[PDB]
RNA sequence: UUGGCGGUACUUUAUAUCCAUCUAGAGGAGCCUGUUCUAUAAUCGAUAAACCCCGCUCUACCUCACCAUCUCUUGCUAAUUCAGCCUAUAUACCGCCAUCUUCAGCAAACCCUAAAAAGGUAUUAAAGUAAGCAAAAGAAUCAAACAUAAAAACGUUAGGUCAAGGUGUAGCCAAUGAAAUGGGAAGAAAUGGGCUACAUUUUCUUAUAAAAGAACAUUACUAUACCCUUUAUGAAACUAAAGGACUAAGGAGGAUUUAGU
């Protein structure tokens, strides 16, 4: 009672065609795109590939592709036994032949170093590999309780005398945990035709958008869209919002900006000016106090904007009345 | 062919006329469809066209144009239950510059013939000519 | 209209009605109508060559034809036997031998056990 | 810029695996079902006419409307008999003629001749045409001549034609001499029916036939006509008969035509090879080298559709060139056929097989394998699907080359085009593999061959209950078993001897037990003397006592093998 | 066979529109205007009222093509909203997708 | 128009060059019917008079 | 529940295809049109005309190759060009397929009053994505 | 009893990899998987499943694929249409130099789409542009110009935009606008009585 | 011996969540609109949650399916003792959906048991294993995240829809079919939703949401009713918009209830 068909296993000898038959892919792509053969590189096929096979489909799995069998096929999908029947590995039978070899090996390590007999922090900033990652090392699935077994016993190594061998042995379960830098990429510092020092960053908030042309040496008079910050904005809280860059850093009366904020009212506008104008400023401070203004909301964007209505119901969020029942 | 090859392949006829050529001082080229990897495509087809005859060309991306629309999900009844659609319209702009008549029949034939499906092509060609000959000279 | 017309696929789906509340918590019969219908052949009776009859007959290039009244009426006909005769054949049965009673279960052969895993019969 | 596909059919043919001709036959009958669909559609089309009158194509398509024959005047008027002239119709228009004059209203010169067009053209029967002829003394065509008031030169001119047409030789003269005496001038179309009377005619005298010919030519300056193409080339047609005597006067024409200022076409050099290369030519031993100076005066030129027998040069140029063994003029042939458009008059489907049949067997003879492979791979398949003799040809180039190792690969070749069970074929591919020893790997490969070609022979048995395996192929397989480490299989095969009771020849029953001996397998090498046995062929016993001592022998196989040698 | 005989009285109110759409034209430009003496304005207002009813152009409804539905029309394409929602949802549509946003 | 259509696709069943599946599915319920007897009846000769 | 132009899982044993497999809200994302022209696009016309010709397109082919189609058909229109690419099973003769073909054609291209041409790629059966 | 044909071998594997490509899609041409010499895979995978193979692949069959245009068929193509272009006049090396000859701008446009007509309404319209510079005006001249045209008049770049779509046809909507721009010019100079009012 | 069952509590988990907290509303007035009722010669369907500006992203004729009157009988198509039917059954169905629901489950192939009515977990591991569908992931809102959409299986409610279309069974065929003309009315009524107002954080005017000058309780605030003019579409104004006056009620709304992180 069974029509699924089984999930296909691919032999070693599938592979090996599947690989030859690419060989002449990549040397047949070669002759059309007129390229040359032997440089033809794997960036190049797929580059080719989305020039004669145009796919505008959002999903990237989806789109028409010529790689490596390597890549499309899973990595070990290969016969674990020869034509006698005998298995390759002598924990075949175990089912996790990959894993417990792994840790055959890990166990053995930690026994010559009990039996032979400083700081452990060779390496930093580091994190053990995820569960996903250790399955691929392996190529065989594993469970929770399996990884955290695993992490247990290369522990354990690290606490005892570890010859170069076994840090190094450690180093391929430890990744580099990655390094977002939470430091504003400041802005260079061009000059005019007078010769004047100025920098200028954009800004957005909601649908408005100002580009800020800070200079180093001022009085203190911004001018927004060829107009006065007073005549522009007529609104406190709008001049407010100007004010709050350079009084932060004690900058007021020292540079002269130059404003285009184009989209958005009143409040987004100035909002969207006040971010492009700290953006600008800060070629112009020490990184200490860049420091500061990303800590006082100065240089983040703001997310908010305004979300879309929804199909039946009278709002965003509000919804109808619910009839009185 | 490895051995039988054409010999002297016939060629069109193309005969130099007496009468002026147009001259086309701009000649925009917009492109429409709902996929951007064939305006690439298509993008990376006609600019190296262009290139090889000679052609002056550039290329930008208008901004793309996304039209929606509700409608009713059941087939009665159930208003607050409805489904959206949208069709998205991306363009890729080619414009070509200081092109003879006859530089602009050949190229846009040899493109608009290879234009994919689900393409479609909104020329706009500027030609530039001297004055008429009664404005040149007041007459009352 | 023409465009009002579904596919045999739908109409037998809705006639049927397998997948319905009544069927799931408490005969109609399915017919395929293609079944005898050859490519080419129609109720005018005309002759196709290439499609319902040979291209070519005694080496000469056929050309379009249509069957006479009479010729018609018995193929016609014949299709109605071939038909009568199918669903003779569908009420055709072979009828298996009975266990201990006519309505019970037990003593019933059911054949040998599904082949082994290497070929194993 | 692109050149033809080498490894595509024909652009006609569908691009799809299954649906690609492999025989030539199938080649005809998929561009025969392939018309019968488009003629199934234009019934259709012009049967329903309502249901495609609307047009929605801008600019609008003339050649994609429905189409209209059966006239639609219904008034009995020259106007009404000028539509049913215009629509072709001959039995209507007689009608309404003689419907005319019964009224006796007036008609038209003009219109009383382009009905006489219309009849004598298609000889008083309908245009011939699909659906669901000699001049008869009594038709329409010659009442209506004599009915006619008053008679011009194209009148007389109409009717000449028309019976040259439909085979009234003798009376179209008669009508010349009418149109002579009334004084009328004829024009070039009617004197070259006139040519054509008179060669058709059989003259007991060619002197006299040849004089009266020119005397045709000796009215057309009298008449200040003109010739065209056509004349010359209807008289030189005409001289294929008089192949001896011909020779001359076909030489005299054309160099009359530069003269003139008529341009010789393809057609006028094939009458002129027709005549000087005769197909059924006893004198092989000096041929004329016309041929030569004709290709060379064509060389580079580009022609164009200017008569009725241009397509038939090529097929008898390259004829001559396999007749005369000289592979250079067919390179000058076939590249006179790539120059400009050449190609499309290389003719249609019964002489473009034979051109292409006749080039590539002339170049397997007379070319080297290397260049011959590779004019195989541009021709095969994309120009012609060739006929299995063309493989024979083709195996027997590699044999003559000593490249058997691409046999196996023709044998692939020939199963895409309707040669899988071939006898002819499959006999030549195990014979030449099987004529002499190879090295161990040739021999292999060539066993993995004789397996293919046993399994056509085995599948072949199967649908077959009266079937015969010749003995020759078995002969070739099992020795190419046994050379090809396939041993066991060859034993399996002995058995088929007696099966289908073929005669195991003497070598084949030797080769057996050399193999045996290295074996050393007594069992096997008494095998082959029961077939020897069964047979009763002399060698047997002589075998049988060789395997005495080539092995050691049981008691009990001393008893079995001599049970063998007493029977 | 049109799909019913609503759609097929709507095909004729189309036909017949069509035919005196000159008509209509012509003398409903002689009222829609304050140039020509009142007499004559009232008299076209009786000529244009005399044609028949069915060359009125505001007696035209537009239909689904394929079902005949009377409302739920999409005015592009011709299609009531269940009929253009089963091509639409079937890949049949060129470009038409899901609108997720 | 959905008269060329109907009709157009009508006379390729009839030919053999068009295959209707609705088409046979009903003519093969009416068959069944009249067998039945629950036929259409004849112009004129209605139940009631 | 939603019920549109989705293949209802079984029981593990209904052959699906690719196409028929991913519902509407994979469009333009997993799978993409079977038809492409320039009528839907922003600014452009005859968008009701196109997808009548289709709808009929596909009952015509349907009903011309009864029971030998192994999927729906792609249409592509270029200038007034039309062409109809259809995988189909290898059911009917060879032969049989050159007249379909040339009867298609041509009867198309009388009633819609532009070039047709039918493109068919040839499978030995039916192309199961998964069993559902 | 019954025979089913067999299908050949795909024709790629009689394919060269130094073929001439160009020869094996001469034209626009749909997917075929056999005569495409690519392991070509298109399809989301299911799991543990790899993309769908090129044989019997409607996605690639839905591909507006580029291999009739190959960077070796364009560059051969290109060659051959040479001969029909001309060459750019050399002078008119600038656009400011290209005004000062030539100061009329003649916009037409052209559209293509796909469909059974190739009537656009949009292709009568012409629009004419000249800068008032170009035209020999005195000072009475331009100002009674730029009176007459109102708004087609533009100030900051000193252009007098005529746009002409109201005939049928696109020759007869240009021959308008030229016609427009005489009389404009023509009347402007002549100089009428009630003027002095002014 | 399984399942079911509770009006079962305690402990966690979350919920614009029962209650509590927060903001603007509904419930009062005037209108717009759906429904019920009354009622008409005069449709139909939805009508607890999951109906009530619902099918309608829409009814002056048309639309139209209703009522009255008159009229046609092979009556759209190539053919058909046939065409046609918004005739009955959504408790025969397809199609397309609602509801639990962004809830976490549904289904099949094997293996095991001193027999199995069933069950099959132990991680320092004791009989379970390996594939599916949903969730997840991925994609979309054109950097990034988050969020929002989309997605959401099997079942539950014989839930909704024979009137989108198609269709099983039963029924009409000089009529339950076709067509034309004219009508399809109202309410001292109840009720759902929406709109506007009840004002001073207000009203009018210029600017523009900055500021300024006036108004500010009897009609000051305040009519998207009625009535009267004019314009728009149309053949038809019975419709919509803009003015004009006329102006009544309304003074922030009992229990109770809706939405929002
Ligand atoms: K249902
Ligand atoms: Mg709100
Ligand atoms: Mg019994
Ligand atoms: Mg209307
Ligand atoms: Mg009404
Ligand atoms: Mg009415
Ligand atoms: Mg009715
Ligand atoms: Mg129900
Ligand atoms: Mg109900
Ligand atoms: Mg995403
Ligand atoms: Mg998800
Ligand atoms: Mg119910
Ligand atoms: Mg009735
Ligand atoms: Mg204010
Ligand atoms: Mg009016």
């Amino acid at each position: 009672n069974v029509q699924a068909s089984r999930q296909e296993s691919y032999t070693e000898d599938f592979i090996k065609k599947q690989i030859e038959e690419f060989n002449i892919g990549k040397r047949h792509l070669a002759n059309m795109m007129g390229e040359d053969p032997e440089t033809f590189a794997e960036e190049d096929i797929d580059r080719a590939i989305a020039y004669l096979f145009p796919s505008g489909l959002f999903e990237k799995r989806a789109r028409p592709m010529m790689k490596h069998p390597e890549h499309i096929f899973p990595k070990q999908r290969a016969t674990q036994w020869g034509e006698d029947g005998r298995p390759f590995h002598f924990l075949f039978y175990t089912g996790k032949q990959s894993y417990y070899s792994l840790m055959h090996d890990v166990y053995g390590k930690v026994m010559q170093l009990e039996k032979h007999r400083a700081e452990s922090r060779d390496l930093i900033g580091s994190r053990w590999l995820i569960k996903e990652e250790l399955e691929e090392m392996l190529v065989e699935k594993l469970s929770d309780e399996d990884y955290a077994q695993f992490i247990r016993l290369l522990e354990k190594l690290l606490t005892l005398p570890c010859g170069p061998a076994e840090e190094e042995f450690v180093q391929r379960f430890r990744r580099s945990v990655t390094i977002q830098s939470k430091k504003q990429l400041i802005e260079p510092v061009q000059y005019d035709e007078q010769g004047m020092a100025f920098s200028t960053s954009e800004g957005r908030r909601k649908s408005a958008t100002a580009q800020a042309v800070v200079y180093e040496h001022g009085s203190g008079k911004i001018h927004v869209n060829g107009v006065d910050y007073l005549i522009y904005f007529p609104i406190t809280q709008d001049r407010e919002q100007l004010m709050f860059p350079f009084h932060f850093l004690d900058r007021l009366e020292r540079h002269d900006v130059t404003c285009t904020v184009s989209g958005g009212g009143r409040s987004a506008q100035a909002g969207a000016i006040r971010l492009a104008m700290a953006r600008a400023l800060c070629s112009f401070v020490t990184e200490d106090e860049v420091e500061w203004m990303r800590q006082a909301g100065l240089l983040t964007p703001d997310p908010r904007i305004r979300e879309r209505k929804k199909p039946g119901q009278e709002g965003a969020r509000r919804k109808f009345t619910w009839k009185k029942r | 062919l490895h051995v039988d090859v054409p010999k002297d392949v016939t060629r069109p006829t193309i005969t130099t006329s007496d009468e002026p050529d147009t001259l086309y001082k701009r000649l925009s080229i917009l492109v429409k469809a709902h996929d951007r990897a064939v305006l690439d495509s298509y993008e990376y087809f006609a600019v190296l066209a262009a290139k090889e005859l000679g052609i002056s060309i550039k290329v930008h991306e208008p901004p793309r144009k996304i039209e929606r629309f509700t409608l009713l999900k059941s087939v009665h009844i159930f208003k607050k239950h409805r489904v959206q659609y949208e069709m998205r319209t991306l363009y890729r702009c080619l414009e070509l510059k200081h092109l003879t008549g006859s530089t602009a029949s050949v190229y846009l034939e040899y493109i608009q013939r290879n234009l994919p499906e689900g393409v479609a092509m909104e020329v706009t060609k500027t030609q530039i000519q001297q004055l008429p000959e009664h404005i040149k000279e007041p007459m009352w | 209209s023409f465009f009002t017309k579904l596919t045999a696929e739908e109409l037998w789906k809705g006639a049927l009605a397998e997948t319905g509340a009544g069927a799931r918590k408490g005969k109609k019969k399915r017919k395929d109508l293609n079944r005898g219908q050859i490519i080419g052949e129609g109720r005018s009776g005309f002759l196709w060559p290439g499609l319902n009859v040979p291209l070519i007959k005694s080496g000469v290039v056929q050309n379009i034809g249509q069957r006479s009244k009479e010729e018609q009426q018995k193929v016609e006909a014949t299709m109605v036997e071939q038909r009568e005769e199918w669903d003779r054949k569908r009420k055709i049965k072979v009828k298996r031998e009975r266990g201990w009673s006519g309505n019970t279960w037990g003593g019933v052969s059911i054949g040998p056990p599904d082949p082994g895993p290497n070929g194993e019969t | 810029t692109v050149n033809r596909d080498p490894t595509a059919a024909p652009y006609v043919f569908h691009d799809d695996p299954y649906l690609i001709p492999t025989s030539a036959l199938e080649s005809r009958s998929f561009l025969l079902a392939k018309k019968s669909g488009e003629t199934a559609a234009k019934f259709i089309i012009n049967s329903y006419p309502k249901y495609f009158q609307k047009d929605i194509a801008e600019p609008h398509i003339p050649c994609l409307m429905p189409e209209y024959f059966e006239p639609q005047i219904e008034d009995v008027s020259e106007a009404a008999l000028e539509e049913r002239i215009r629509l072709r119709k001959v039995r209507a228009s007689v009608d309404m003629f003689d419907q005319l004059l019964q009224a006796g209203t007036t008609v038209s010169l003009e219109t009383t001749n382009s009905l006489l067009d219309l009849l004598c053209y298609y000889g008083d029967q309908e245009p011939p045409a699909d659906y669901p002829g000699p001049w008869k003394a009594q038709n329409n065509a010659e009442r209506i001549f004599a009915l006619m008031p008053e008679k011009n030169a194209r009148s007389y001119c109409t009717m000449i034609r028309g019976m040259v047409k439909h085979r009234a030789y003798a009376q179209a003269l008669n009508v010349y001499t009418e149109l002579l005496n009334n004084r009328l001038s004829a024009d070039v179309y009617t004197f070259n029916a006139l040519i054509e009377a008179k060669t058709f005619i059989l003259n007991e005298k060619f002197e006299e036939k040849w004089n009266d010919i020119l005397d045709l030519l000796k009215h057309m300056v009298a008449q200040k006509v003109k010739p065209n193409l056509q004349t010359f080339n209807t008289i030189l047609k005409g001289l294929r008969k008089c192949y001896s005597l011909g020779r001359i006067p076909a030489l005299q024409i054309l160099r009359e035509m530069k003269h003139i200022g008529i341009e010789p076409s393809l057609a006028t050099y094939h009458h002129i090879i027709h005549l000087f290369y005769p197909r059924d030519l006893s004198a092989i031993k000096m041929p004329s080298l016309i041929i030569y100076d004709i290709m060379n005066e064509l060389e580079g030129r580009t022609f164009s559709p200017q008569d009725l027998d241009d397509g038939r040069f090529f097929q008898l140029a390259m004829s001559v060139c396999s007749s005369l063994r000289d592979l250079e003029l067919a390179y000058q042939v076939h590249r006179l056929l790539n120059t400009g458009d050449n190609r499309k008059l290389v003719g249609h489907d019964p002489l473009r097989k034979v051109y292409y049949s006749k080039f590539f067997s002339l170049i397997c003879s007379l070319e080297q394998i290397d260049v011959t492979l590779k004019w195989y791979k541009d021709l095969i398949p994309s120009v012609f699907l060739p006929h299995y003799q063309i493989f024979i040809g083709l195996l027997q180039a590699l044999d003559v080359a000593n490249r058997l190792e691409l046999v196996p690969q023709i044998w692939k070749d020939s199963k895409e085009y309707s040669h899988t069970f071939r006898d002819a074929l499959r006999e030549e591919v195990l014979m030449l593999m099987a004529r002499d020893k190879h090295p161990p790997e040739l021999q292999v490969a060539f066993a993995d061959c004789a397996a293919d070609i046993k399994s056509t022979y085995e599948d072949q048995s199967a649908r077959q209950p009266a079937f015969d395996w010749p003995a020759n192929p078995l002969q070739y397989i099992a020795v190419l078993f046994l050379r090809g480490g396939r041993s066991q299989e060859a034993w399996k095969m002995l058995e088929l001897f007696k099966k289908h009771k073929k005669i195991p020849r003497n070598e084949l029953l030797e080769e057996f037990m050399d193999t045996a001996k290295a074996s050393g397998s007594t069992a096997l090498a008494i095998e082959v003397v029961k077939l020897a046995s069964a047979f009763s062929l002399p060698i047997g016993e002589s075998l049988a006592q060789r395997v005495v001592m080539d092995f050691t022998v049981d008691p009990e196989q001393k008893e079995a093998l001599g049970n063998l040698t007493e029977l | 066979y049109y799909v019913d005989w609503r759609m097929l009285r709507d095909l004729k109110r189309r036909k017949m529109a069509y035919e005196y759409a000159d008509e209509r034209l012509r003398i409903n430009s002689l009222r829609k205007n304050t140039i020509l003496p009142k007499d004559l304005q009232e008299m076209a207002g009786d000529e244009i009222a005399a044609l028949p009813r069915d060359s009125c152009p505001v007696r035209i409804r537009n239909r689904c093509v394929m079902t005949s539905r009377p409302r739920g029309v999409k005015r592009r394409w011709r299609l009531s909203r269940i009929v253009f929602r089963h091509l639409a949802d079937h890949g049949l549509l060129s470009g038409v997708q899901r609108a997720i946003w | 128009n959905h008269n060329t259509y109907f009709a157009l696709m009508g006379n390729l069943r009839f030919l053999g060059l068009y295959r209707d599946e609705h088409q046979d599915f009903k003519d093969e319920q009416r068959r069944l019917k009249k067998l039945r007897g629950k036929g259409k009846p004849r112009k004129g000769e209605g139940k009631r008079a | 529940k939603n019920r549109a132009a989705r293949v209802r899982v079984a029981k593990g044993n209904k052959p699906v295809s690719y196409e028929e497999a991913h519902a509407p809200h994979y469009i333009a994302h997993r799978k993409g049109w079977l038809s492409l022209h320039t009528g839907n696009l922003d600014g452009e016309d005859h968008a009701a005309e196109r997808t009548l010709e289709d709808v009929f397109l596909r009952k015509f082919m349907m009903g011309t190759f009864p029971g030998c189609l192994a999927d729906q058909i792609v249409l592509k229109r270029r200038a007034n060009q039309v062409d109809i690419c259809a995988l189909v099973l290898r059911q009917l003769p060879a032969h049989k397929f050159y007249f379909l073909v040339g009867y298609s054609e041509t009867l198309l291209s009388h009633f819609y009053k532009c070039p047709v041409r039918l493109h068919l790629q040839t499978v030995p059966s039916k192309v199961v994505y998964k069993y559902i | 009893r019954p025979m089913r044909r067999k299908a050949l071998p795909p024709r790629t594997e009689k394919m060269d990899t130094d073929q001439d490509w160009p020869s094996v899609y001469p034209t626009a041409a749909p997917f075929k998987p056999s005569a495409v010499p690519l392991p070509v895979r298109m399809g989301y995978p299911v799991k543990k499943g790899v993309p769908m193979a090129k044989e019997g692949n409607l996605e690639l069959l839905k591909i507006p694929n580029f291999l009739h245009l190959t960077p070796v068929a364009i560059k051969r193509h290109c060659a051959a249409l040479k001969d029909f272009c001309t060459e750019w006049p050399a002078a008119l090396d600038s656009d400011e130099k290209c005004e000062e000859h030539f100061p009329v701008e003649i916009d037409t446009a052209d559209y293509v789409s796909s469909g059974p007509s190739i009537r656009n309404p949009k292709a009568r319209a012409v629009t004419l542009r000249v800068k008032l510079s170009s035209l020999n005006l005195d000072n009475h001249a331009k100002k009674k110009l730029i009176k007459l045209v109102g708004e087609r008049y533009c100030k900051a770049t000193d252009v007098l935009t005529i746009t002409t779509d109201r005939c049928p046809l696109k020759r007869q909507n240009y021959d308008y606008a030229v016609y427009l721009l005489t009389v404009l010019y023509h009347e402007s100079w002549k100089t009428e009585d009630w003027e002095n009012s002014k």
